[PDB]
DNA sequence: CACGTACGCGCTGTCCCCCGCGTTTTAACCGCCAAGGGGATTACTCCCTAGTCTCCAGGCACGTGTCAGATATATACATCC
DNA sequence: GGATGTATATATCTGACACGTGCCTGGAGACTAGGGAGTAATCCCCTTGGCGGTTAAAACGCGGGGGACAGCGCGTACGTG
């Protein structure tokens, strides 16, 4: 970010020669690369035009090739497959699942705002419909994220006895994602695999942690509220050879790149991020140098919801990064047409853009 | 070396009457303003200057109330303020009337 | 957007009374709010004075009585003097 | 023979804008007629009040070793002058604080 | 330089110095 | 049990004990009884709900969802607690 | 959270000043001149001045280049160990 | 022979000032209508100085006792680290 205070803090330094170390030069848009090359070369580079995927123009491809040939000696990249030829392959699978009836009625209550129906049995009635997209993501993830929502499911269909058995059934059947998650957990439990689950919101991490606590599965958790000492304890307990832990939950944007997950095999992305580099560093926690097993990624996507255009923007950013960054290490019209188009033995742990 | 009870309070009286900064933290006041506002209607956005103006209004009102409360406590031959002093001041002003 | 204020006039008044003293933005907003508040009070009092006397016009007499009513004590009589002399000069001129 | 457009504030010997006060009085919904000398008189009154508070605030900044008037100096100037204190007693000044005042009962022994 | 405008009001001179010293309060302090 | 609600309700306790003590120190109060703070919290809640109700009425006259600072200035002005420094 | 001590509160004495009552005064209140001016209306006349309109020009606001005072170094002469 | 305090010269910050420019709002000039100033009449209310008579309220004096205030103890609640 050019307007971030670190940019004016570092750009005012009297430095002859600078150098930037990163892994993801492109994250969201070309303005990030423009700010980076303005920090490197002040005034020499004048990247101003954006990239329109729904244009299909030859001058845009000429601009793309100019952006390729301009930064050839200034960018050095080495992939993890070009060097150290022993890395197991990493496969990601996108799973689209039907919504539940509770998820559907919360979605139509949010999208077609129904404040009288949204309060209903809540005594406080403090439902905030600011950030409509955030509420749609919450409804696509789990109905229990909303306040005063569990007791309506429990008293009407689960009979409200709450005798340690119907609550797990309510958490399983309330969301359309946790039935597939429960099937995946049973399949990875009957096989020899350990699974990490990444989430954007720590309240969904609380939901999964309570589900695994009442399930009887030895789970571990890491988020921003956990201090670094307990994070070190959790990582050393999960990476121990005598570990009884099976599933490890992560908040996606925490801890940086210094987190060690050698013993992991399966990565489940519960919530897709707007920045695909965040998801790349999410399933790159287990897919580092030295992994002894085939890393498999399951992405849990709600059907016909707000997350589909989230994946559309994520794939557009991935197409942009594969165009400019991945082709300028150390068919452009084909990948532009691939990025311009809309996209929209099933859980087997076995197996250019 | 321990201090007599009262000279530290006089030092804070002489200190906080000189400076003009806000004596209430920003985030609990914003949370209180949003909680108070959300029962009148849901989905209320707030400018930062609006919450700041509410903050200095609360500062001035409560400081003037503690001056009246201290005068009530001194009038009752005391140096400790009590809730009866607060309810006495508000009434003579007309808030409880 | 041309946002109306009393900035330069209060600034030149400050340079008249204190030629080597500056002023901040928050103090300038406070002075602007003070001038607007006093103008609103005096104009409302003069409008009420015109309404009670069945007068449809506002002259210097209504503003003078509004200053004598709103401004307390000696501040009124000097303000009344300062205004009254100005009207005399403006008559001499227009 | 439109001679140099002589302004009303310079005719009245004032710095506050007479014509702008006239426009605000005409558009302020006070009366449908506004006399000629009323904006002159009101601008002179506003100028005098502004000059009095600015002089006392400059004195308050001078006694605090400051060359720039802050809201604390305006608050001290308003509250230490009793006529301005009962002109703006129902008025809050932001970032102004209070007068330093300790009741004599709370003072220690000697 | 010199002020061109003065006040004809005979208000009393007020010391506006709000700076304070706790030297007189040193009887219960470290002194 | 990791269950908790998103909406917090104890923000009136967010006006802490040393904040009220600092307020009374600015007010010139030497000694404070232990029952002062709950009464001060109730008084602050009453004053805040009065001003915020008037500001919300001023906002919904303008058909808006955002409470501006000028609405707060007008709400304080109507009750006779006029505030300078935000009107312009 | 622990300690410690100052002050709010309860109790007792004491004296003083306010309350209750009786008696005496005295002025408020109501009803009277005695004439005269102030002021509220009703109607009328007149004229000055402020609204309205057209046209224009410079004051105010914004932006930008410079400029003199205040601040921070660059190098040379005097001086201690 | 190495290390240390002071003195003039140059680059940089920083608010203030000269110049440029738009534009829009205030000013100049002309016209008109109506609001307000002025006049006269009529009648009721207020002013200043008096009087007479009723009478209830105000003033004064005195006993006494209830309450304000001062002093002392204590224990606990609040200050302080």
């Amino acid at each position: 970010n050019a307007e971030s205070s670190l940019y004016e803090s570092l750009n005012s330094f009297k430095v002859a020669n600078r150098m930037l170390i990163t892994g993801t030069p492109l994250q969201n848009n070309i303005k990030e690369l423009a700010a980076l090359v303005n920090f490197l070369m002040p005034g020499r580079f004048t990247i101003d035009q954006e990239i329109d995927f729904e244009n299909q123009d030859e001058e845009q491809e000429e601009y793309i090739h100019d952006l390729h040939r301009r930064i050839q000696p200034f960018i050095l990249r080495r992939l993890k497959k070009d060097v150290e030829k022993s890395l197991p392959s990493k496969t990601e699978r996108i799973l689209r699942v039907e919504l539940s009836d509770v998820q559907t009625e919360y979605y139509k209550n949010i999208l077609t705002k129904n404040y009288s129906a949204l309060t209903a049995g809540a005594k406080g009635g403090h439902f905030s419909l600011l950030n409509i997209m955030n509420e749609l993501k919450k409804a696509s993830n789990h109905p229990y994220l909303f306040d005063n929502a569990e007791e309506r499911v429990l008293q009407k269909f689960g009979d409200g006895k709450m005798t340690r058995e119907n609550v797990l059934r309510g958490l399983i059947m309330s969301s359309g994602k946790m039935v597939l998650l429960d099937q995946l957990l049973t399949r990875l439990k009957k096989d020899g695999h350990r699974v990490l689950i990444f989430s954007q919101m720590v309240r969904m991490l609380d939901i999964l942690g309570d589900y695994l606590s009442i399930k009887g599965i030895n789970f571990q958790r890491l988020d921003g509220t956990v201090p670094s000492a307990q994070r070190r304890i959790s990582i050393d307990h999960f990476n121990s050879p005598d570990s009884n832990d099976f599933v490890f939950l992560l908040s996606t944007r925490a801890g940086g790149l210094g987190i060690n997950l050698m013993t992991a095999d399966t990565v489940v992305i519960f919530d897709s991020d707007w920045n695909p580099q965040a998801d790349l560093q999410a399933m790159a926690r287990a897919h580092r140098i030295g992994q002894k097993n085939h890393v498999m990624v399951y992405r849990l996507v709600s059907k016909d919801t707000v997350e589909e255009e989230v994946l559309e923007r994520a794939r557009k950013k991935m197409i942009l990064e594969y165009a400019i960054i991945s082709l300028g290490v150390t068919e452009l019209s084909a990948i532009l047409k691939f990025g311009a188009g809309n996209m929209f033995d099933v859980l087997n742990h076995a197996e250019e853009f | 070396h321990r201090y007599r009870p009262g000279t530290v309070a006089l030092r804070e009286i002489r200190r906080y009457q000189k400076s003009t900064e806000l004596l209430i933290r920003k985030l609990p006041f914003q949370r209180l303003v949003r909680e108070i506002a959300q029962d009148f209607k849901t989905d209320l956005r707030f400018q930062s200057s609006a919450v700041m103006a509410l903050q200095e209004a609360s500062e001035a009102y409560l400081v003037a109330l503690f001056e009246d409360t201290n005068l009530c406590a001194i009038h009752a031959k005391r140096v400790t303020i009590m809730p009866k002093d607060i309810q006495l001041a508000r009434r003579i002003r007309g808030e409880r009337a | 957007t041309r946002k109306e204020s009393y900035a330069i006039y209060v600034y030149k008044v400050l340079k008249q009374v204190h030629p080597d003293t500056g002023i901040s933005c928050k103090a300038m907003s406070i002075m602007n709010s003070f001038v607007n508040d006093v103008f609103e009070r005096i104009a409302g009092e003069a409008s009420r004075l015109a309404h009670y006397n069945k007068r449809s016009t506002i002259t210097s007499r209504e503003i003078q009585t509004a200053v004598r009513l709103l401004l307390p004590g000696e501040l009124a009589k000097h303000a009344v003097s300062e205004g009254t002399k100005a009207v005399t000069k403006y008559t001499s001129a227009k | 023979t439109r001679a140099k457009a002589k302004t009303r504030s310079s005719r009245a010997g004032l710095q506050f804008p007479v014509g702008r006060v006239h426009r605000l009085l005409r558009k302020g919904n006070y009366a449908e007629r506004v006399g000629a000398g009323a904006p002159v008189y009101l601008a002179a009154v506003l100028e005098y009040l502004t000059a009095e508070i600015l002089e006392l605030a400059g004195n308050a900044a001078r006694d605090n070793k400051k060359t720039r008037i802050i809201p604390r100096h305006l608050q001290l100037a308003v509250r230490n002058d009793e006529e301005l204190n009962k002109l703006l007693g129902r008025v809050t000044i932001a970032q102004g604080g209070v007068l330093p005042n300790i009741q004599s009962v709370l003072l220690p022994k000697k | 330089k010199i002020p061109t405008r003065f006040s004809n009001r005979q208000n009393k001179t007020v010391n506006y110095n709000i700076d304070y010293s706790d030297d007189d309060l040193l009887e219960s302090e470290d002194d | 049990a990791k269950r908790h609600r998103k909406v917090l309700r104890d923000n009136i306790q967010g006006i802490t004990k040393p904040a009220i003590r600092r307020l009374a120190r600015r007010g010139g109060v030497k000694r404070i009884s232990g029952l002062i703070y709950e009464e001060t919290r109730g008084v602050l809640k009453v004053f805040l709900e009065n001003v915020i109700r008037d500001a919300v009425t001023y906002t919904e006259h303008a058909k808006r969802k955002t409470v501006t600072a000028m609405d707060v200035v007008y709400a304080l002005k109507r009750q006779g607690r006029t505030l300078y420094g935000f009107g312009g």
